[PDB]
């Protein structure tokens, strides 16, 4: 009888802190953070050659052709992880690339030595960021059924940011 | 706490105050020109260097610059304590 | 590749890529050529007794499709590890043109260790002459619809 | 790389012309737009576009960084120039940590770290231990860091909340966004002791202070983070924070507020401008550049990245008159076109329209075998040039066949979750299968005649694509790496473990009446310390213990090592067709191995293990397979179990053995007469049993010998592993938030032991020649087999680096190198 | 208020509000944003908010509109340690919008 | 034994609630308003005279 | 389960516990067994010796 009406107590002490928040208010401030759960991710010096391996094979594959952004996105990529020891892992693929086998070796034993080349400069020098990526605006269509579609399709004058800084010059005051 | 390395850090107003002492310093070494050459010796600080760090493996009061400030405070802490009495 | 052994534990983890390194040192592979680590256990666990036989069927597949899989829990590959340069330690699926030859290595208790070397069928039918792997390839086709 | 930009565009804004993307400074009559400024800011933006920033030895916290969010694009420029990030997450799963990792994999610049936490903002408490973990030291499992910058953008979708119903989720969301985002800055302050390195806030201010609709408290929040530039004066932490505020324009991103993507490219009609996430992303990049950190570093600054915006009259009004119409076109284009639809559906009748419905084609499954393409002759004479004539094919070990029976399934359905991580088609009807979930019935179902899959649960018909669609969800949660589940061992629950405890009675028990002999050795086990006494209407016997007998109290203790990597759930022989006779009689594990061997002949093309015969003699038909430990099973039996003297099969031992399995194989399957050995190398033995393999088929001792490994997984392994600290602690990955499918983790930075799973695993291994002239699929062809003994020692666990050995050889003077290997 | 007098209400109907309560909060700078301070920005805003937003709820008619009365402030942070002072006063002005 | 160890689960409740909000806080917003302790004035009529 | 009862003796913070009826208890016993002979190891045989 003594804990089932001090129980009773703490509960009418309770159920005051819930009537004057609500619930969603209590669901949500528990506390959830627990430094055991902390996860480091450093090892780029393994990504880096890990990249140069998948762009080395999607370039061949034809999956990445040159003239795209993504490769030169993620070639950005890995000079920006350059390591004494990517320059010769990337060196060897490179020298070994058979190019009797097709065409695509031919293109990707060049932008291979071009890359090698890049990261040969920007060795010791610091990290960049340099976004490539195609600036891209919003286009919202109807269907001629009648369905809203929204499409984010990718600017035709606007294609660099570069580009895009200009743009943001131009303003709106005049617009 | 004899650490290991030790960072400075150049932040605001008064850290743009300090990383330009240690520019202000310029020390000489006779070189097989002779010539007084009134060079830097923080060439890793300049207008840009926001931080600068030390480091020492046996620990930054193994380091010359500063144990020696460190012995002569001891030092003249206990002559001066010896003096009070 | 290399079909690591990779039970996530302290030792093995290491132990494994030391070897792998050392002897890949010492062979004299080409300095950037590492091998990729394969790490099966990541997937289907360690089944104490037959961990070799996964790691093979593993190898041997890769030998088939050229794929090499990856660890899908490569969440930070620890740090000692940048010292074995001989090695790669891949976290994705990359479909290869093509591979060679692969190594499984698998490390028991009381020191009882081993390691097989798995190399392309292709090779293999390159020692005879054209009519026995012609002939051969009929009989194989035979075979399959058999089986089927 | 490093261009050179001569006509900055300062230059280009035309006169008098506010830009897109402007910094405002204040004066007394308030904010305005400063062309200086915010020139300076758009040069240091075209430098970036160009060269690119640079935050090597930032260190930054990030909040509110969700996967399609704002917040995760700066974290792709913030690692991607180097910088020292830490990440938070409202939620902490499986699928945001792989993202993330996803993220630092593609952008990880060198010398760029991340930290991924779990942290709700909402908590007073979380934000207290969160910067202790960020400022106190490693020692004390802290970080050591001290931050450059805060980007505090976590935020709640909060909508339809009108002025009368602000709720708790209204309160809540007001917490997380200005009452707890304060007391972040008040404590990272607190946790600074140095001047000269301040910590670069950046505030996700808005253009719209109330002038949308209903969002609740979302105004008088972002609006109250303004104070803080009056702040910055009044208080004391000038030097210790800097507010450099950004004002989030129009972003064409996913949640927050992306409850509008249908009308940007309405109101861009305006010469106003949104923004792609990419591009607010860049824009607020932009705020970390050298010379605004200085210049925040005195003032306080107001960056308005509003695309124009704040020049549209009641833009309300606008928006929501463009909405409407946008609805109004697309009801209206729907309505119509379903009347004229009906319309012709009834003059030309409803006869003919089905018949403008195309008829397509549904997609059923098309499990093949598929030996391994055989590349044709002269092209094989391209990979490999003259190796022709060369090596005599009867001494050349080449795997014919192999299976496997593991968490995944067969060697197909393990080889896909693996390399492609999802099951096709057909490797999905397949783990349906061997899981029991569809069952090929035949013949006439409910009156009508079929072939074709069936339902196994309620027995109805279901297509080749519902397969998936149905049950992916239960394959993926029932295969693999998971937490154990009793019914597939007899009722071992690691959370109640069963255990005995050693008891001296105190006070002797009631006499209770049991049978003559029971009695007899009841009396002869416990001496004198019992009594027995025979009921004379019955013949059988009571018995009383006295005090000071031992009695075996059963107990139970909660046990760590939840997780194993069971055989798919619902896994059984009789789909493979294995008599329930054999099924009743020997060990699991036997049957893993005989539902491997099975199939790995037939991944030989072997139909009936008598074909061998055919082309060997009976004599050459061997099995070095062997388990580790296998049987535990009836070694449980054997000895727990009959001390126990539960109801035991009689002649148990006969599995418990380890050569009992390759037994059954041949008793079962080939009734050869080749060399049977069994190896043991119970970690590594089902490589060296591919030695011994080797050693046997060059030997000419035989000329097929089937080769693998199998065991099994039970209690008693899995809590002696344990005490020997070898698996990893299921209770300790789960305080570290680890998935059951996740806590298996080769070479990880923070890996703790293994995992272990049951199964099997074989290969039929055959003379090279042999193999094709039985015209068998050459699989694979086994160079190299060794094995080693590492070192003396004092410790078995412990591995050493014996196999190195066969990598060594001589290198002492190569002025000659050795002919033979040209 | 707003209920009846056979209910026990009042039978009102407020034509002009006026709420002015606030805490004196002094001393709470920046970083010692303390419980007193949260209470406070209830009292002051998020608890300010839903007396209209109640209010309103309780009216039916569209000729007798509640004038508020909003007692703002011309220092936002100007002056030194209020603790959450300012986001609470100023957060008052979104209601123009509104 | 069941209400000792129920009472300690509301209370590893409860001060969830304090902890997060503090004491002052929980002190202040205790409902205080009780229609019964209205007071209203009226009587102009005779503090006229 | 609640076969058993426990019950914490606040002098000593250890507890008592009274199964119930019903419980599953496991009474030892023994047998005479038929198999009385082996070829042991010559009895006295020791490893220290070597
Ligand atoms: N995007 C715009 O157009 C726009 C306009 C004006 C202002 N802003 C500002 O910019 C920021 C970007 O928001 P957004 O609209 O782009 O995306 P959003 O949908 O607002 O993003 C919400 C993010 O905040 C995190 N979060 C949610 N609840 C949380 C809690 N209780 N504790 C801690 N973290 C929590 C989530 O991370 P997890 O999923 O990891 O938990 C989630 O990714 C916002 O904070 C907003 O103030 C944006």
């Amino acid at each position: 009888i003594k804990e089932k009406e001090a129980s009773a107590v703490l509960q009418k002490e309770l159920d005051l802190w819930e009537a004057e928040h609500g619930e969603f208010y209590a669901k949500g401030i528990q506390p959830t953070f627990s430094a055991l759960k902390s996860r480091t991710y450093d090892s780029y010096w393994n990504w880096a050659r890990q990249d140069v391996l998948s762009m080395y094979f999607d370039i061949i594959f034809g999956k990445l052709t040159s003239v795209d952004r993504e490769t030169i996105n993620q070639c950005i990529q890995i000079m920006n992880r350059a390591n004494p020891t990517l320059i010769k892992f990337m060196q060897y693929h490179i020298d070994h690339c058979p190019e009797y086998k097709g065409e695509t070796y031919k293109l990707a034993k060049r932008l291979g030595q071009q890359l090698i080349d890049n990261c040969k400069q920007v060795l010791t020098e610091d990290p960049v960021y340099k976004d490539v990526s195609r600036i891209t605006g919003p286009k919202t269509k109807v269907s001629a059924k009648g369905n809203i579609e929204y499409e984010e399709t990718q600017k035709d004058s606007v294609r660099k940011f570069e580009q895009y800084v200009y743009e943001m010059a131009q303003g709106g005051a005049m617009t | 706490n004899n650490p290991n390395e030790l960072t400075i850090h150049f932040g605001g107003a008064k850290g743009r105050a300090i990383r330009d002492n240690y520019i202000g310093m310029m020390f000489e070494t006779i070189g097989e020109d002779g010539a007084l050459k009134s060079e830097k010796i923080f060439k890793d600080i300049d207008e840009t260097t926001t931080s600068y760090t030390f480091v020492s493996p046996t620990g930054l009061l193994s380091a010359t610059q500063f144990t020696q400030p460190a012995l002569t405070l001891m030092e003249k802490a206990a002559y001066e304590d010896i003096k009070s009495k | 590749v290399a079909s690591f052994h990779g039970t996530s534990t302290v030792a093995n983890d290491k132990n494994e890529s030391a070897t792998i390194n050392n002897m890949m040192k010492h062979l004299g592979r080409s300095e950037g050529n590492p091998v990729f680590g394969v790490f099966q256990k990541y997937l289907t666990g360690h089944p104490k007794g037959a961990a070799g036989a996964w790691m093979l069927n593993g190898a041997i597949q890769i030998l088939e499709s050229g794929l090499v899989p990856g660890n899908r829990n490569a969440d930070n590959v620890d740090k000692l590890l940048e010292q074995y340069e001989y090695v790669l330690y891949p976290s994705r699926s990359i479909q290869t043109d093509g591979i060679k030859a692969v190594s499984v290595t698998s490390f028991g208790f009381g020191q009882k260790g081993a390691q097989a070397v798995v190399v392309h069928p292709d090779y293999l039918f390159a020692v005879l002459d054209r009519s026995t792997y012609e002939e051969y390839a009929t009989k194989v086709s035979a075979r399959n619809k058999k089986t089927y | 790389d490093k261009t050179s930009i001569i006509q900055p565009v300062s230059s280009t804004i035309p006169s008098q012309t506010i830009p897109f993307l402007h910094i405002q400074k204040k004066t007394k009559d308030g904010w305005e737009y400063n062309k200086k400024l915010s020139s300076l800011y758009l040069d240091g933006l075209e430098s970036a576009a160009i060269n690119g920033l640079t935050f090597k030895d930032k260190y930054v916290l990030v909040t509110g960084a969700g996967a399609g969010s704002i917040g995760a694009e700066i974290l792709q420029g913030l690692i991607s120039g180097g910088a020292k990030v830490i990440v938070t997450t409202s939620r902490f799963s499986k699928k945001v940590t792989e993202y993330y990792q996803n993220m630092y994999a593609r952008y990880g610049a060198a010398g760029s770290t991340l930290i991924v936490v779990p942290f709700n903002q909402g908590s007073k408490q979380d934000v207290d231990a969160l910067v202790q973990y960020i400022y106190d030291e490693p020692k004390k499992g802290g970080l050591g860091w001290d931050l450059d910058a805060i980007i505090p953008f976590a935020a709640i979708p909060e909508n339809g909340n009108g002025l009368d119903n602000i709720d708790s989720k209204s309160e809540f969301a007001h917490r997380i966004m200005l009452t707890n985002l304060l007391r972040l800055l008040g404590a990272v302050k607190s946790k600074k002791t140095t001047d000269t390195r301040p910590a670069q806030c950046i505030l996700p201010l808005s253009p719209n202070h109330g002038t949308f609709g209903f969002d609740g408290l979302y105004s008088e929040s972002k609006i109250s983070l303004e104070t803080l530039f009056n702040r910055w004066y009044s208080e004391d932490w000038g030097s210790k924070l800097t507010v450099c505020g950004a004002v989030i324009g129009w972003t064409r991103g996913t949640g927050l507020m992306s409850a509008n993507n249908i009308i940007a490219e309405g109101i861009e009609k305006l010469g106003v401008r949104t923004f792609s996430q990419k591009e607010m992303a860049f824009n607020i990049l932009g705020l970390l550049t050298p010379e605004i950190v200085q210049l925040c570093q005195e003032e306080p600054v107001m960056a308005d990245l509003n695309g124009g915006l704040q020049f549209i009259d009641n833009l309300k009004d606008f928006t929501s008159k463009l909405r409407t119409d946008l609805l109004e076109t697309a009801d209206i284009r729907r309505a119509v076109s379903i009347e004229s639809a009906i319309e012709q559906k009834v003059v030309n009748g409803d006869n003919v329209d089905a018949n403008y419905s195309k008829v397509m084609v549904e997609p059923r499954a098309n499990m093949k075998f598929d030996f391994p393409t055989l590349k044709s002759y002269d092209e094989i004479k391209q990979i490999a040039p003259e190796l022709e004539g060369m090596l005599d094919l009867e001494n050349v070990v080449v795997v014919t066949g192999f299976a496997e029976v593991g968490p995944w399934g067969n060697s197909r359905t393990r080889w896909e979750m693996e390399a492609y991580g999802e099951f096709s088609l057909e490797g999905a009807i397949e783990m349906a299968w061997i899981m029991g979930f569809i069952k090929y019935h035949n013949g006439n179902l409910k009156g009508k005649p079929y072939s074709g899959w069936v339902d196994a649960k309620t027995q109805t018909p279901i297509d080749e694509k519902d397969i998936k669609s149905k049950y992916e969800e239960e394959i993926l949660e029932h295969s693999g790496i998971r937490l154990i589940e009793p019914e597939l061992f007899n009722g071992y629950d690691p959370k109640k473990k069963q255990m005995i405890q050693e008891v001296v009675v105190q006070h002797d028990l009631e006499p209770f009446e049991c049978s003559k002999e029971t009695a007899e050795q009841y009396k002869h086990e416990h001496g004198e310390k019992c009594e027995i006494f025979e009921i004379e209407e019955s013949g059988e016997y009571t018995v009383r213990i006295l005090k000071g007998a031992t009695l075996y109290v059963p107990k139970a203790l909660r046990f760590d090592r939840l997780v194993a990597g069971q055989i798919p759930t619902g896994w059984d022989a009789r789909t493979y067709g294995i008599p329930e006779d054999t099924i009743s009689q020997v060990d699991p594990i036997t049957l893993y191995v005989l539902v491997a061997t099975v199939e790995a002949l037939l991944s030989a093309g072997i139909t009936d293990p008598y074909e061998f015969y055919k082309y060997v003699h009976v004599s050459e038909v061997g099995n070095c397979s062997g388990s580790g430990m296998g049987g535990v099973s009836a070694l449980r039996g054997m000895f727990k179990d009959r001390y126990a003297d539960k109801p035991v099969q009689n002649d148990i031992l006969q599995e418990s053995f380890i050569n009992t399995m390759s037994a059954w194989v041949n008793m079962l399957l080939l009734s050869s007469s080749g060399p049977i050995k069994t190896p043991v190398g119970a970690c590594a033995t089902a490589v060296e049993s591919v030695d011994i393999g080797i050693e046997t088929i060059l030997s000419g001792k035989a000329k097929v010998v089937l080769v693998g490994g199998y065991d099994d997984f039970q209690e008693e392994g899995s809590y002696e592993f344990a005490n020997m600290n070898a698996t990893s602690n299921s209770i300790e990955e789960f305080k570290h938030g680890r998935t059951p499918k996740e806590m298996s983790r080769p070479t990880t930075t923070t890996r703790n032991g293994f995992m272990e799973a049951q199964g099997s695993g074989i290969q039929v291994i055959m003379t090279a020649d042999l193999a094709l002239k039985m015209g068998v699929p050459i699989h694979a062809v086994l160079a190299m087999t060794a094995t080693a003994t590492d070192k003396i020692g004092r410790s078995v666990p412990a591995p050493g680096k014996g196999i190195l050995t066969t990598a060594r050889e001589h290198h002492g003077n190569l002025k000659y190198p050795s002919p033979l290997l040209n």
